[PDB]
């Protein structure tokens, strides 16, 4: 059942026909030989991914389905953070949500309603022998059901090892296979002792026995707007994503601007970069940390743009203790934590290392 | 207590100076005034930031990366004294460094040192 | 048995094997309770200072507080909150002078007043418990100043502010009675009943004068504040008993702590904080060793205990090292807290057998004062 | 080394607490920062206050009033650290007390303790002492 | 053969016998002269220091200066002046810090300047004394600042105030060679060349790289700014050796400070001020001992002494006390110092046969930093 | 020739012939009778004495002549502070000028010239006999050298072990003669531990042989004009006694409104007290300090005429180092210190006391 089960989510992810007018499956958008993310050029670049009616742009960047399986249920824990679940807002509480919010997102997948995506199912021969044999008979006759029975096929297929192989350079030097480069070994280091370890590791101390670079909290780092992606998504220039708080029971004004911390498993490969695709390079992304911490005017630039990186889109609840460490990341360290981060990646995306 | 003789490691008591996790511990071992292994006593402040060093657990054969966090805006403690050097380097790789006072970061920019938490944040290479 | 540092490995052990997580924070000390203990350190007037919090019952170090110099200390009998007068120089020991009131919370540590004392007021003197003292409510705090003259200042902590100096004659020590009131000693061998409405002069009633010229009352009386007991050895052992539970001044029969023998015999006092007293049992504990007359800042090897109504020894001590100051935790079947300046070392014996349970050491150059609230 | 036996007096080593002109000291000798038996180390104020005792001085079985002036201004010096008590009185009879930070009368107000001088300012003629 | 503590209570009791007056004052230290040193007391990190000011020749403390929170001490060479960059804050340890400069006239030790330097931007770090500098005509004190990034801080003596902040690459140290410039030594492995002026982006220079990632460069060389001199051990007791005097960096023949027997048999340089240079004789000496790798802070009993043109050992002393720090007098004759953090005691030796001339105990808490002045 | 020259400057004191007018001598204004201080009233009181013209005030409060002698001879030591001299000012160099000035000032005894004094020497058959033996043939026939011998005499009379006796209850109880009582003992007690003994004692430290409660050196106190003795001496209502300044030779404007360190000896039968006899009543002098240190109102009033003291005559040069000690004289301290000062009487004086 557990190999039938997600037999059939990988089925369903590259099946065009749970899009509306059916252009557009999950591989789509999280294709599988970029870490599961979108390579399409829209009006934004690659910043946003482009809808099943061929013109709707989302108003945040496509993450990688690469490790998703390894966060949390969604929940407040005992110091009220709340941790885990998917979306870059939280407002799935798991894979299995997730996967049905997004085949009847408007401007995504766009299916009408889960009796849209149960008929669908029904048409095709092999999902009815598929389905039935592992829900029962008439499974698909049952808008619920049949919907249900989908997302969870779909989850047990993004838990498969494929999508979490922890085979990247770092998982063999942790295993003793191999060594890092002196200067990967700096930007490991880097890693552990500045701020990035706050946010960026999975505990806050012991050893994770599945790292992916994550604590999966929620955390404004004050981003600006990605302005091209904002035109492009059509909310409008006076929108302003609150990110954690957009999820639907959740009413603290705390968390607006608050946004999962992503995993850094393979981010070397995944750009462009931030819930809103802001930056085309790894590089940038670990340069706007030291908007914060350091004194030169250098500091304020995005060196993409050439201007100032911009105000934050929400300027409350800003992560300023962890932020604010008093040190500044030299260009030494920068290219070092390039090197560490480059170590992330999978090893069936190495290749992918040199463009 | 042959202070030039090779650091042996145990990891039976923690308020003594040969204390596995404490191999370049500097300063204080914050249990000592009030703290614990891994937290800062009452009224003082958490850096965020540390230098680490690999220490050997003998309990288990394996070796951790101990980040060393200070807790400031106190007077140093006075309790607990010690000083470990293993893997410790000169102040240009301060990463591996220990006479830097490691108090960035702390609440109210608090920059004393009172004493040094030793928390394990990886495993070793 | 088993060390807390000992225990404190295993916890953490466990905590690694089994992969338990954990958030590195700044802790909370434990609710204060009849067996806290506070001890000061005036580091033989160094210009910075530290106070240590203790557990008594496990002996352990649960907080520390810094302070200035020769700082005054004060613990609220309820347990609400601690406070010290403090002392502090723009260039370490140099230039301009502030004196201030501190007011701690007693779990997180952190200050919640800062009270500045106009003309830097405060009285610079090896540590006497009771040149600063809370009043009943806690609502105001006294301070000693000896420059120009003799005086006491108000501070009035639930306003957070500095009140006035008040005018009293050369009279010294503060034992406040009531929200208003406090008794003082007096040069002429009396002592003072000052009460004060803010608003000009307070009415100063002198008692009898209970001591001669040439009998020396210590530096370092016990008063219990809840009893309205005091409790003030002489050099050479009488002791004098004030009762302030009425308003004013009742004072009890004197009763001798060493027998007459024993005087003959070079036995004396002697030591910092000589004298402790145990608010429930009506019971008083008393350092003595044998000494010559002018050695009565020393360490001693012996405890006394007594009965305050009769003056019957009830035990005696081998302390088994050089203690300077005693106290006592005010719960049923108490501890007899024993510190030693030289040890730099707290020694917590049963206050029933006197066989030591076990010691804090390591608390800095020269440790003096202990002090316990008394909770019930 | 007896801390309880009777004090006993020497006129040969003022670096000594058992030198005699320091049968009152609360401190530190100032001859061992800089100062001298009857004068303050560089950089401190010498204060106007003082607390006395008659000190025996085995030397010509004379006593003498030692007026005890402190060197103030700067942290305690940390050498020679004494205390002794001969006549010493309680803080109600300030003239004979010796707790009293006595750094009345110093330059620029200076009152953090640093060392305590030894200077005789007369032949004793005592009631208590 | 005789204290001075006896010789003054032999010219006591000889004042008191002949009536001979004398007014009770503030004393003069003597002159500086080349015998004179410095020892400081980091006090392992307590919020206030201590510097002793010491006649070597006599082994009697001149004076003391108090200082901060990690203070960095300067001795101009000429002897005109010291200093020291220095930290305080509001409530001991805690509140708004400041950071400053003070300035000592040597006989009298009163400060002549305090400058605040602004934004509290001194690097705390365990005492190097190549940490703060001055440029070799008096007039410049620089200081290395870490946080955010590595900059060296510019403080004008002269006219009594904060400069600049100067932008310098991941390098660490001060070595100056001009009014206007001095080198860092960058973790690259090159040393920087950095010359400043009243505004500019300074002109910035590197030399060629001259050890490799893995050896070590202790965080305390010897450097003489007279000679040009920088003197700089790693781990194994290989010795670099750049001669600054033309301006620009030139690299001497690296020198073994232990034999390739004695390095196979365990010994490594160790302790803090390991290394002394003594300009007259062009000669160097080692804090060595047989110790662990990893043991290169610890106290050393031996102290090797070495031309510093050839490598060529002259000398192996047996200290004979556990030893943290060296350095030397800078005359003909020069005495080798020797201090231990552990007692707290500077001992005076003969540089030439290495005998313990006469010791000063009690120098506080954990002195750790020896200065003398070039006056030669 | 030491009793003799001594037995001629006796005579010489109580001689009238010494004033212009023949109407007193050395010996009414420094009556033997009141520790040699002058018990006259005049307009201002005792504050100040009347002149041989009958009608003549000084400026300032006739000294005592007990103990005089002690008295260094004028210098600048090395430190620069002047210590010694005679006058309140320092204006004589010793006992000898001293005698030569009081004899030409004409506010008081008022001769002339040296030659005035010359020929009233000559006049008397005893001092004939008297110089001559001591300075030789006609000695009165040079008015220089018998001006110059006569002041030698009064000089060589005043060192006489009769006006410096060391006889008071504080000499006897230092011999171990007899105690202190205890409120004495206090006295001397808070004398030797406060500000006083930083100018009432001869040296800094050590043990004085001959100690007179003075170090001879030059302070401003701090001290009002006494409205009386102003008026009365007639020198004016803008007129400012400057002190030390008023010596010829001295230029230091530090020295202005500078006055001689005097002699507490006796000083519990010598008011009124000050330079110019401010303050009848010896307590009022020691309450005086208590205006530096004090910070009740009553410190700032003069119990005499229950008013504020008074702007001091000279603002400048306060002793305020030693002054301002920063600790306050209680009601029991000021009792104390009169015990004290009072047994600085001499034996013959103690019947005053009452
Ligand atoms: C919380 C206080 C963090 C700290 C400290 C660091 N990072 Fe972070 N990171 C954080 C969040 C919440 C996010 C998503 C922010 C958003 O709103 O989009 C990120 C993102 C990154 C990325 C890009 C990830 C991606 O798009 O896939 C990188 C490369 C990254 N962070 C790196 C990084 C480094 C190198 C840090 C130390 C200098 C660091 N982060 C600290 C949260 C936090
Ligand atoms: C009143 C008219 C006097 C006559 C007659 C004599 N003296 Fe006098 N004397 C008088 C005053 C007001 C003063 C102080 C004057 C001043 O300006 O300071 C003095 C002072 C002296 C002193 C100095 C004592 C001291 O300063 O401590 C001496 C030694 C002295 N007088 C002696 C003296 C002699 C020898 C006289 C006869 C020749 C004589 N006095 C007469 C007031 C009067
Ligand atoms: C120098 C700073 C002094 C100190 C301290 C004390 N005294 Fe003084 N005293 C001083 C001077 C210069 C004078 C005369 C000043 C003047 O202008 O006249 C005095 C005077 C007295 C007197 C009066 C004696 C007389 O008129 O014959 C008394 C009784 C006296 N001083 C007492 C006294 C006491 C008790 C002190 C300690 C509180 C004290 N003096 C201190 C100089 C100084
Ligand atoms: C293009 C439009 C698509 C399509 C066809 C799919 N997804 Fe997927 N996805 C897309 C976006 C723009 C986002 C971010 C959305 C936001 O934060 O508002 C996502 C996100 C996910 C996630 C969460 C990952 C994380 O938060 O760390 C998952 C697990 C996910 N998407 C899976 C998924 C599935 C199962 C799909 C087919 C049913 C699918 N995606 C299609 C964009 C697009
Ligand atoms: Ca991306
Ligand atoms: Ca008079």
């Amino acid at each position: 059942a557990d190999d039938a089960l997600a037999a059939l989510g990988a089925q369903l992810f590259v099946d065009p026909a749970l899009s509306r007018n059916a252009t557009q499956s999950c591989a789509t958008c999280h294709d599988p030989a970029r870490a599961f993310t979108d390579p399409r050029e829209g009006k934004a670049g690659l910043a946003v991914s482009v809808g099943d009616d061929g013109q709707s742009h989302g108003d945040r960047n496509t993450p990688t389905l690469g490790y998703a399986a390894l966060v949390p249920a969604f929940h407040r824990d005992a110091n009220g953070k709340y941790k885990g679940g998917q979306f870059w807002d939280g407002r799935a509480d798991d894979l299995k949500q997730q996967a049905g919010q997004c085949m009847l997102n408007p401007v995504e997948m766009a299916m009408p309603d889960r009796a849209a995506v149960a008929a669908r199912l029904r048409d095709d021969p092999a999902y009815r022998t598929g389905f039935e044999a592992l829900f029962g008979k008439g499974v698909l006759d049952d808008p619920e059901r049949a919907f249900d029975a989908a997302a969870e096929a779909l989850a047990a297929y993004q838990a498969t090892g494929e999508f979490s192989p922890f085979d990247s350079k770092y998982d063999r030097v942790m295993r003793g296979e191999e060594k890092f480069t002196p200067l990967e070994e700096f930007g490991y280091t880097v890693f552990i002792t500045w701020n990035c370890r706050l946010c960026h590791m999975q505990r806050k101390q012991g050893v994770a026995e599945r790292e992916t670079f994550t604590n999966f909290e929620y955390h404004n780092i004050g981003l600006p707007v990605n302005e091209t992606a904002r035109e492009a998504s059509g909310l409008g220039a006076d929108h302003v994503d609150h990110g954690l708080l957009a999820r639907p029971g959740i009413e603290d004004p705390a968390q607006s601007g608050r946004f999962k911390v992503p995993s850094l498993r393979n981010v070397a490969v995944t750009g462009p970069y931030m819930h809103n695709g802001v930056f085309t390079d790894l590089r940038t992304a670990i340069l706007f940390y030291n908007k914060y911490t350091s004194r030169r005017p250098e500091a304020k630039i995005n060196p993409e743009t050439g201007a100032p990186w911009g105000e934050p889109e929400v300027a409350r609840n800003l992560s300023l203790a962890e932020l604010q460490s008093g040190l500044m990341l030299d260009d030494g360290r920068v290219d070092a934590l390039v090197a560490f981060l480059e170590t992330l990646t999978d090893r069936r995306y190495e290749p992918l290392l040199e463009e | 207590t042959d202070p030039r003789a090779k650091w042996v490691p145990q990891d039976n008591d923690i308020q003594a100076c040969d204390y596995w996790r404490h191999c370049s511990i500097d300063g204080n071992i914050c249990d000592c005034s009030g703290g614990s292994l891994t937290n800062c006593p009452p009224g003082t402040k958490l850096a965020t930031a540390s230098w680490v060093a690999s220490c050997y657990n003998p309990t288990d054969g394996q070796s951790y990366l101990i980040a060393y966090r200070d807790c400031c805006g106190y007077n140093v403690s006075g309790r607990c004294p010690c000083l470990n050097t293993e893997g410790e380097l000169p102040v240009y790789r301060p990463e591996f460094a220990n006479d830097i006072i490691w108090c960035f970061g702390a609440e109210d920019d608090a920059m004393t040192y009172h004493c040094t938490i030793s928390p394990i944040v990886g495993k070793a290479s | 048995q088993e060390t807390q540092g000992q225990a404190a490995a295993r916890a953490a052990a466990a905590d690694l094997a089994a992969g338990q997580d954990d958030e590195p924070r700044i802790l909370e000390a434990p609710a204060p309770d009849a067996r806290r203990v506070y001890v000061n350190d005036p580091a033989h007037f160094a210009a910075v200072t530290q106070q240590f919090v203790i557990d008594g019952e496990a002996g352990r170090v649960i907080g520390m507080i810094d302070g200035g110099f020769l700082p005054n200390p004060v613990v609220a009998d309820d347990g609400s909150f601690i406070a010290h007068a403090s002392t502090v120089f723009s260039r370490i020991a140099r230039g301009e002078r502030t004196d201030y009131v501190e007011v701690f919370d007693p779990v997180t540590l952190l200050p919640t007043a800062d009270i500045e004392l106009p003309d830097a007021p405060r009285f610079l003197v090896g540590t006497y418990p009771w040149m600063t003292s809370l009043t009943p409510d806690g609502k105001t705090l006294l301070f000693y100043q000896f420059s120009p003259a003799p005086a006491v200042g108000v501070v009035d902590l639930e306003g957070k502010a500095f009140k006035r100096m008040l005018d009293v004659p050369d009279c010294y020590h503060i034992f406040p009675t009531a929200p208003d009131t406090f008794f003082m000693h007096c040069r002429d061998g009396s002592l003072a009943k000052v009460a004060f409405g803010t608003e000009g002069t307070p009415e100063i009633t002198h008692t009898e004068v209970f001591h001669p010229e040439d009998e020396f009352l210590i530096n370092h009386p016990a008063y219990s504040q809840k009893a309205g007991r005091l409790v003030w050895p002489t050099y050479t052992g009488k002791i004098h008993q004030i009762d302030l539970s009425s308003g004013d001044a009742k004072f009890l029969p004197a009763v001798e702590a060493l027998t007459e023998a024993e005087r003959a015999d070079g036995w004396r006092p002697g030591g910092w904080q000589q004298v402790a007293y145990h608010r429930a049992l009506d019971r008083i504990y008393l350092l003595v060793d044998q000494r010559d007359e002018w050695r009565h800042k020393t360490a001693s090897r012996f405890v006394v205990v007594l009965d305050a109504k009769t003056g019957e020894r009830l035990a005696k001590f081998e302390m088994g090292h050089e203690i300077d100051s005693i106290n006592v935790s005010q719960d049923e079947k108490p501890l007899l807290y024993a510190l030693s300046t030289g040890d730099k070392t707290l020694y917590i014996h049963d206050a029933e057998s006197g066989e030591e349970l076990r010691s804090v050491n390591q608390l800095g150059h020269g440790p003096q004062v202990i002090t316990t609230a008394d909770m019930g």
